[PDB]
Formats: C-alpha cells, sequence, structure tokens
RNA sequence: GGUGAAAUUCUUGGAUUUAUUGAAGACUAACUACUGCGAAAGCAUUUGCCAAGGAUGUUUUCAUUAAUCAGGAACGAAAGUUAGGGGAUCGAAGACGAUCAGAUACCGUCGUAGUCUUAACCAUAAACUAUGCCGAUUAGGGAUCGGACGGUGUUAUUUUUUGACCCGUUCGGCACCUUACGAUAAAUCAAAAUGUUUGGGCUCCUGGGGGAGUAUGGUCGCAAGGCUGAAACUUAAAGAAAUUG
C-alpha cells in the first residue's frame, strides 16, 4: 500500500489537483481544471475539478500509487479563506476511482499578521 | 430620526475599535459593527461521506470538519441574505432564530 | 533683552542664503557650540575642539563624538546593543 | 586635515624590541584619551578594540574592515560609515559583510576590524552655505573646486 | 538612597575626597560611599585604605551629580565618609 | 451639489483669489 | 515518460517509534555526476504521530522527520519537528475562555535549539453558573511563568531523544495542569509546535543508536 | 491570473502549482464580548525597566482649601508639510484592458506620493451619546467588571492559608430590560423627569431660508490652511417628527 499525498488548490477561478510524494519533492500528475474546459469562466466548476480528478487518479495507477492523503487548501493569506466548488469534486472523484484515502488535512495559510488587503476602503464596488 | 438605540454598533464606552475587512468585498468595517458568522459544517459534503468512508483503509477516520468564521459589512450580509430587514417593533428582538 | 524672534544663532548670516537653509543650519550651530556635562568628571565644561572631536576643559581629556553632537543617536544604540548582548 | 573623521594615535608595545610602536588608528564614536585598546584574536568585545570577523557575532558593527588578511584597512573609513557582520560560514573561514553602499560581500574569517562606528557622523548634513566653506573644504584636498560647466565652453 | 538622607538628617558625615582620607587615617569612619565616575586611580586608593582599616565600601551606582544631590547639597561629591550612623541603618 | 465639494469648489476659489491679490501686491 | 529513470527508496523512522517503516518515496536514480545520497539527504517528511504509534488519540499531532543517512534502499531519518493539525486547533479555541499561549527556546544537552509553543484554555467548573471563564491579567502573567519555567526545566535535563519519549504522552502538560492548579484550573494543556533552530555536528553513532 | 463574461499581463527562457531555506518591511488574526483602560484623540504577541492612575478599605492627616470658567495653556484620528532612514503589502496621480452613446468612473493589470520610523510642524473630523460641567431627589429587575464584607459546599495546595466555582449585601463603572406617577410636536427619554404650580451654581452657542463660514481687517502657519468674521442683495417659505397613498 503505497501512500501519496494530493495537494489540491480550490479557488474560485481554477482549481488545482496536485499529487507529489511524502516530502513534496518530487510530484506525479498536475492537471488543473483550465486543462479540461473550453470557457474560462468553467476552469472552477464543479465538473471540470472532476474531470481533473479522474485523470490523475488514473494517471497515479501506474505508478502503483494506491492510497493518497488529502491536503485541501483556498487562496488563502492575503485572500479568502473558503475553498471553491472544484474541492468538492475532486474529493468524491479519487474516493470513487480506486483510490484508498488516508489522512484528510486542510492546509490553508492562515495569516496571523493580514497585510493590507485589496480594494479598501470601500472595497469592490459592485 | 434615530433609526437604533444602539446606534449600528457595539462600542458605547470603547472609543475607537479597529476595522477589519468584509469577507466577500474586502470593505473596511468596524469589528463590532461587522456581522459574523462562525460555521461548522463537514470539511466533505453528507452527499459524498458515504464514498470516503468507503475508501477508508482504515475505516474508523472521522472526517474532520471546516471551522470558518466569515465577518460581512452591511450591505453584503443583507445583498447575500444573511440578514433580513426587520419590522419597526421587530428590530429590537435580540435573540438568535431557534432550531 | 531678548534679541530678534526667530533666527537665533542665524542672525549672523543677515538676509542671505535663504530662509530654509538658514533654519537647517542654526540646528547644528547650537549644538556645536553649547556646552555639555563631560561624563568623567561631570563638570558642564565639555566642547567641540573640532568636528568630531569634543574636550573637556577641566579633565584634560578628550573624546570622540560626533560632528555636531558629543554622541549620535546611531552610536547610543549600537553602544547599548552591546551591554545589553 | 581634508578626512572629516579624527584620528587617534595608540600606543603598544613591541614584544621583542624594547620599544612603543606608534600607530594612527580611525578613531571611533566613544573612544578617548587613555583608554585600553586590545587587538587580537583574543580581544574582548568592545568599542574600540580591534578583532578578526571570524569571532564577532552576526548583527554587529565594525569599521575599518579590511579586504585582504594584512590589508591594514579598507572598507568603512569616512565619518558616519560602518560594515554590518551579515553572517558566518566557519567550514571554510569565511565571513558575509555588508558595506555602507548597500552591497554585501564575502572576505576571509580573519580579516580584522574595529568595533563601533567611525567618529563625526552627520557631518555632511549642515549646509557650506558659502562659497568659502566649499573652497576651505577642498583646499586641503586637492585641486578640483570650482568646475566650470562643460555645456558653457 | 533614602537611607542617606536620613543619616545626613541624624549623624555626621563628611564630604569630599581630601577629608575622606583623613577620617580613614584617623580610623573612625566605618563606611565609604563611591561615585561611579571617580577616576579608577582615585577609586583604587580608597578601596585599599579602606582594606587597611577593615572599612565597609559601597559604590554607589550614579556620578557625583546624582551623588552630591543624594546628600540634599546643591555641589557634586565623589566620595564619602560616614563617621556617626545617626539614628539610619546604613550599617 | 454635495456640501463637501461646494466647499472644495469655494476652497479652490480662495486659493486663486489670493494669488490675484499677490500679483498686485 | 521521466518515470522509468527514477527509482524507489524507503523512511526509516526512529526511536521510540513503534512503527519504524513510514513509508516510501521516489527520486531520480543515480546517473553519473548526479549522486542520490546527496539528493534525498535533507528531505522533509511530515506524517501524523498516530500512524506511527498506532493509536487514534493521537490523530491531531502530526511528526516531522529528516533525511541524514542512506542505507541501500532506506533513508535513517530523525526527528525535525513535532506540530498540531489544523483541525484540532481550530477547535480548541471556543469562545467565552481564555486562551494563554506562552513559548520558549531550550538548549538539550546534546547542542539542539528547540522552540517550544505551549497553548492551554480555561477549564469550566462542573457546577458554573455563568457563561464566562475568563481569568485575570495578573493570573494569566502567573500562569505563563509557571509555565515557561516548567518547560525550560524539564527539556533542559533531557536530550533530544529523551524529550521526545517525553513528548510522545504529553506528560510535560500534567505537571503544569498540577502547578497551575492554585492559580486558575487548565484544560487542553499541550505543546503546540516543536521547532528546532541550529543542529550539532552531524552524528552516526547516535544516529544509528536510534535505529538500532 | 482575473471577471457577469473577457482582455491587458506572465508562460517550453518552465509560467501557476509542490517542498526546504533565506531576506525585507508592515501587522498582531482565531481568543474578541451590548467586556476593560484613558480627559479626549485612542489603546490587543512575550519579557524587563521607568513614572503615573481610578475604584475599594480606613476610628490616618489638613480644615473650606470648593464649582464653573471670558481671554490664556497642554494633548489632539486620518490626510498634508520639512529633513533623514526605510520602502514588504496596499495604493491617490498616471498608463493601459474592458463596459458604455460617451466612461477623464464603478470592474481588472501595473504603478508615483503616501502607507512604517526619528526630529520638527499642522490643529481640523458625522473629533457623535449629534445629549456641556458640578449637586440633590424620584419606579421596579437581572446580568456583567473592579474592590470589600458575610455564608455555604466541592476542587488544587496546605503545620488548613490562598485560587476557581455557588448565594447574598454594599461602593464605584460600561450598559441593558419592562413601565409611565412624569417630559416632548413626535420619534423617544430614568433623563430629554422634578418647568406657565415657570428661580440649585457656572460657562458656551442660536434667532426664517440663502448670500456665507463668503468679502475685508487682524493674528497663527514653511505651505495647505486655522481662529475671528460682515454687508449689499434675494426670497414665502426652508426645515423636524409622524400619517395615508
Ligand atoms: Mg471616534
Ligand atoms: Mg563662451
Ligand atoms: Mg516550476
Ligand atoms: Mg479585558
Ligand atoms: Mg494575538
Ligand atoms: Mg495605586
Ligand atoms: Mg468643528
Ligand atoms: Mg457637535
Ligand atoms: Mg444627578
Ligand atoms: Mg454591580
Ligand atoms: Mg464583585
Ligand atoms: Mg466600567
Ligand atoms: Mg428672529
Ligand atoms: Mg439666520
Ligand atoms: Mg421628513
Amino acid at each position: 500500500l503505497v501512500f501519496g499525498v494530493a495537494r489540491i488548490f480550490a479557488s474560485f477561478n481554477d482549481t488545482f489537483v496536485h499529487v507529489t510524494d511524502l516530502s513534496g519533492r518530487e510530484t506525479i500528475c498536475r492537471v488543473t481544471g483550465g486543462m479540461k474546459v473550453k470557457a474560462d469562466r468553467d476552469e472552477s466548476s464543479p465538473y471540470a475539478a472532476m474531470l481533473a480528478a479522474q485523470d490523475v487518479a488514473a494517471r497515479c495507477k501506474e505508478l502503483g500509487i494506491t492510497a493518497l492523503h488529502i491536503k485541501i487548501r483556498a487562496t488563502g493569506g492575503n485572500g479568502t479563506k473558503t475553498p471553491g466548488p472544484g474541492a468538492q469534486s475532486a474529493l468524491r472523484a479519487l474516493a470513487r476511482s480506486g483510490m484508498k484515502i488516508g489522512r484528510i488535512e486542510d492546509v490553508t495559510p492562515t495569516p496571523s499578521d493580514s497585510t493590507r488587503r485589496k480594494g479598501g476602503r470601500r472595497g469592490r464596488r459592485l | 430620526v434615530k433609526k437604533r438605540k444602539n446606534n449600528g454598533r457595539n462600542k458605547k464606552g470603547r472609543g475607537h475599535v479597529k476595522p477589519i475587512r468584509c469577507s466577500n468585498c474586502s470593505r473596511c468595517t468596524p469589528k463590532d459593527k461587522a456581522i459574523k458568522r462562525f460555521t461548522i459544517r463537514n470539511m466533505v459534503e453528507s452527499a459524498a461521506i458515504r464514498d470516503i468512508s468507503d475508501a477508508s483503509v482504515f475505516a474508523e477516520y472521522t472526517v474532520p470538519k471546516m471551522y470558518l468564521k466569515l465577518q460581512y459589512c452591511v450591505s453584503c450580509a443583507i445583498h447575500g441574505k444573511i440578514v433580513r430587514v426587520r419590522s419597526r417593533e421587530g428590530r429590537r428582538n435580540r435573540a438568535p432564530p431557534p432550531r | 533683552s531678548k534679541r530678534t524672534k526667530k533666527v537665533g544663532i542665524s542672525g549672523k548670516y543677515g538676509t542671505r542664503y535663504g530662509a530654509s537653509l538658514r533654519k537647517l543650519v542654526k540646528k547644528q550651530e547650537v549644538s556645536q557650540h553649547a556646552r555639555y556635562t563631560c561624563t568623567f568628571c561631570g563638570k558642564n565644561t565639555v566642547r567641540r575642539s573640532s568636528v568630531g572631536i569634543w574636550s573637556c576643559k577641566a579633565c584634560k581629556k578628550t573624546l570622540a563624538g560626533g560632528a555636531y553632537t558629543v554622541s549620535t543617536p546611531a552610536a547610543a544604540a549600537m553602544r547599548s546593543t552591546l551591554r545589553r548582548l | 586635515p581634508g578626512r572629516g573623521a579624527p584620528l587617534a594615535r595608540v600606543v603598544f608595545n613591541s614584544p621583542y624590541k624594547f620599544k612603543k610602536q606608534r600607530e594612527t588608528f580611525i578613531a571611533n564614536e566613544g573612544m578617548y584619551t587613555g583608554q585600553f585598546i586590545y587587538a587580537g584574536k583574543n580581544a574582548a568585545l568592545t568599542v574600540g578594540n580591534v578583532l578578526p570577523l571570524g569571532s564577532v557575532p552576526e548583527g554587529t558593527v565594525v569599521s575599518n574592515v579590511e579586504e585582504k588578511v594584512g590589508d591594514r584597512g579598507a572598507i568603512g573609513r569616512t565619518s558616519g560609515n560602518y560594515v554590518t557582520v551579515v553572517g558566518h560560514n566557519p567550514e571554510e573561514g569565511k565571513t558575509r559583510i555588508k558595506l555602507p553602499s548597500g552591497a554585501k560581500k564575502v572576505v576571509s574569517s580573519s580579516a580584522r576590524g574595529m568595533i563601533g562606528i567611525v567618529a563625526g557622523g552627520g557631518r555632511t548634513d549642515k549646509p557650506l552655505l558659502k562659497a568659502s566653506r566649499a573652497k576651505h573644504k577642498f583646499a586641503v584636498k586637492r585641486n578640483s573646486w570650482p568646475k566650470t560647466r562643460g555645456v558653457a565652453m | 538612597g533614602a537611607k542617606l538622607a536620613l543619616v545626613i538628617k541624624s549623624g555626621k558625615v563628611v564630604l569630599g575626597y581630601r577629608s575622606t582620607l583623613k577620617a580613614l587615617r584617623s580610623g573612625k569612619a566605618k563606611l565609604i560611599l563611591i561615585s561611579a565616575n571617580t577616576p579608577p586611580l582615585r577609586k583604587s586608593e580608597l578601596e585599599y585604605y579602606s582594606m587597611m582599616s577593615k572599612t565597609a565600601v559601597h559604590h554607589y551606582t550614579g556620578t557625583n551629580i546624582e551623588l552630591g544631590t543624594a546628600c540634599g547639597k546643591l555641589f557634586r561629591c565623589s566620595t564619602m565618609a560616614i563617621l556617626d550612623a545617626g539614628d539610619s541603618d546604613i550599617l | 451639489m454635495r456640501a463637501k465639494w461646494r466647499k472644495k469648489r469655494v476652497r479652490r476659489l480662495k486659493r486663486k483669489r489670493r494669488k490675484m491679490r499677490a500679483r498686485s501686491k | 515518460d521521466p518515470f522509468a529513470r527514477k527509482d524507489w527508496y524507503g523512511i526509516k523512522a526512529p526511536a521510540p517509534f513503534n512503527v519504524r517503516d513510514v513509508g516510501k518515496t521516489l527520486v531520480n536514480r543515480t546517473t553519473g555526476l548526479k549522486n542520490a545520497n546527496d539528493a534525498l539527504k535533507g528531505r522533509i517528511f511530515e506524517v501524523s504521530l498516530a500512524d506511527l504509534q498506532k493509536d487514534e488519540d493521537h490523530s491531531f499531532r502530526k511528526v516531522k522527520l529528516r533525511v541524514d543517512e542512506i542505507q541501500g534502499k532506506n533513508c535513517l531519518t530523525n526527528f525535525h519537528g513535532l506540530d498540531f493539525t489544523s483541525d484540532k486547533l481550530r477547535s480548541l479555541v471556543r469562545k467565552w475562555q481564555t486562551l494563554i499561549e506562552a513559548n520558549i527556546t531550550v538548549k538539550t544537552t546534546d547542542d539542539y535549539l528547540l522552540r517550544l509553543f505551549a497553548i492551554a484554555f480555561t477549564k469550566r467548573r462542573p457546577n458554573q453558573v455563568k457563561k464566562t471563564t475568563y481569568a485575570a491579567s495578573s493570573q494569566i502573567r502567573a500562569i505563563r511563568r509557571k509555565m515557561t519555567e516548567i518547560i525550560q526545566r524539564e527539556a533542559s535535563s533531557c536530550t533530544l531523544t529523551q524529550l521526545t519519549s517525553k513528548l510522545i504522552p504529553e506528560v510535560i502538560g500534567r505537571e503544569i495542569e498540577k502547578a497551575t492548579q492554585g492559580i486558575y484550573p487548565l484544560q487542553n494543556v499541550h505543546i503546540r509546535k516543536v521547532k528546532l533552530l541550529k543542529q550539532p555536528k552531524f552524528d552516526l553513532g547516535a544516529l544509528m543508536s536510534l535505529h538500532g
């Protein structure tokens, strides 16, 4: 039972599914939501994140990766701290494509300082 | 006309309170004036909880819960339907909605 | 009888060199010519000999310091760092 | 004359000949007559002492640093200037310093230096205000004042 | 500090270097106060005199300006000799 | 018109008035 | 296909971890002028303390391991740092209670710098009626003095490996609660993070003693 | 990347993403509250030092030493100014890409001053509780902060003291809940009550809307400007709180 880690970037503009070794120095496969759609607005769609997840899940078979630790992060730090819709699609697809799921953790960068975010004072007048 | 007894915030006796940034606007608003929601929900949706339990190896794993604190300005909370306009008499009721 | 109102020591330059330059110079002219307290005997007899050199008339002890002050903010911050370190 | 930073004449004892070796250092802010100056690898870390850069902790302030071992003083010798020790590397004996110009540099860990800041700081903060004050400033240095504008030639 | 204010109120003290040595030579002095910025040769001379007379020495953590103020005087003082403690507990 | 920028317009007009007087003086 | 030219190694845990085979890894193989020995020397692996100790009560902690030597197809990793998980830390704060954080830096007997972040929370009494459980700032400062004194004294009289043996049961938090019962009673007294600053001269006898 | 959707922009010179380390500057999240301190402006990591402060308790001392204050003085957010240091992020001005009839805007990518700090200015904010300071009295109630007191039982220590929790009393605060013997034009108010049954003490400000916080004179400021401050002329309304559409 070979363990890997699946670092998943889930923003509101795009989704990243990224599998590496236990240290992260060596990356196995890395496909994004924008690699599976023809429109920029669909890069973060739940459907796109699912399609990207399958090809990562398909690709991990050849190296014999059987179990994946999953790390979920959003565009944290000087930004939002809520994962995009792509995070849910990836979790379901890996759990169904034939992968064992190990430890699941949130690794969104949490700033204890929070330098000045863009937009203020009145923010985005929309 | 004074609409509210507490104006729009809670700083009676505090002088000045450092502002914060709105969650989805980045508006600079005081911390006590802002509308704050503490959300505790499972890191995986209830529909996909079963599949995660299927892939458990290691089948006694409990899915962790995301711990978010969302801070909103008045414009965003109203437009996001977090809070709603209440009647003149119903504005004074400082009780959370029942479950 | 409180001669002058604003120029102070910089009244020896007349109406010359511009108002701003005469203010910038009197910041250091007053410090340059002032008498300081000796740190070796406590007498108020330390005056600038030349630039960067300050001599005590009573101790006959010469000290090296700033150009227009006996000590600079950098040296004091530097010196306090070593003592605490 | 013509320097802007005071000099200090320090007297040592010759370890071989029974004679006093006069030598002129560049004084630091804090030095005084009658002070004892210690120079060597085992010298204490006080202002005015001359120590190798390898035996001095990072973040310090030194002056009259030498690029090459034996080149008796090259860097940080004007009025308010100084050299900061950024970090060490004892595997091969090299020390990384920061120069007054803001450039980082790697020198031998056996290179010497004087703890502190050179005396006379803040000299260039007072306007000269007069063609005389510029004239007397350069009269003891060299013949380079005044400069006619080339566009007027 | 505050103890020195009491002894000057009641007891007998000696201010100055030339008279402190005279007190030490007589042997009647029992406490010596030395300022922080006294000349090191003079400081070492006073300490050596006390060792001869078995007299306690206190190194005041202050300059002549502060030591003279502590006695209530308006002049700088570099060293002291306490001959009679008076109603104080400085001993 | 907002009173904030009615004040700004007058304040700008006052600055121009002082320059016209300095010119004559 | 740049994966047939990549070999797979293993990870070896040091004492006193129950499970010594942490897992596998991937790297480019030796091909001349590119050695595998120095390519893996310095890698960091973040693994759960629960897996190493085969327990379900350690699921919220993580242990970092640093590659120091390679023995064939096994990398003898040494302890590199202890830390919590994000899920546990956010669940621990809550409201209406005072959070106390203490930090210190200790030098072990084998020339190791370790910065230890200690965390604690106030205790709700069984018969308490009021909502809040806040502590006075004088008590908090008094609590912090006790915490720093215990952490410094407890970790100073031990080596690096001895400290890890102390961290596994979280024994240090036990006396911190015990010492602070008379000031203000606490809960969830833990060591939130363990971070090393420098290392001494690299050793093999000490390294092999943990793996043998 | 980014958006409602895009584009400017970066990218096979490996962009974005992954791990480790370093540097820089700013900031101090979650804990964080109808909680605290400060005259106000304001104040949130640890430690040490320096000086200060209110409340409490008092069978300590002085004995009217007091209240409010025209002129007068200290402090005074942000922005702005002068001279150095620093300059990560954000970001006036400016340049582009969109949208649009136009878009000198909202949106997006850059980006200077500024944002940070030492020395010196400036003295204005919806500087608001839009509610001056001192004093007395007047309906109930529960929370909470600091101190003190009395009682009770657990808990940790203890040659039985102290801390946490519980109940009650009282002083002093931040406020809050119901009510009207009252007040107001009303909204609402335990003060905006004790006022045509009109007098406790003191200071400041206003007299329909504009012109106008303008002109001029004076004074302060490096400047921006601040303080003081009209008149001609014009007009039958402007305005406050509620009511039905
Ligand atoms: Mg305010
Ligand atoms: Mg010509
Ligand atoms: Mg790359
Ligand atoms: Mg508090
Ligand atoms: Mg904090
Ligand atoms: Mg007190
Ligand atoms: Mg005003
Ligand atoms: Mg007002
Ligand atoms: Mg009253
Ligand atoms: Mg109370
Ligand atoms: Mg109480
Ligand atoms: Mg209060
Ligand atoms: Mg009238
Ligand atoms: Mg009028
Ligand atoms: Mg109306």
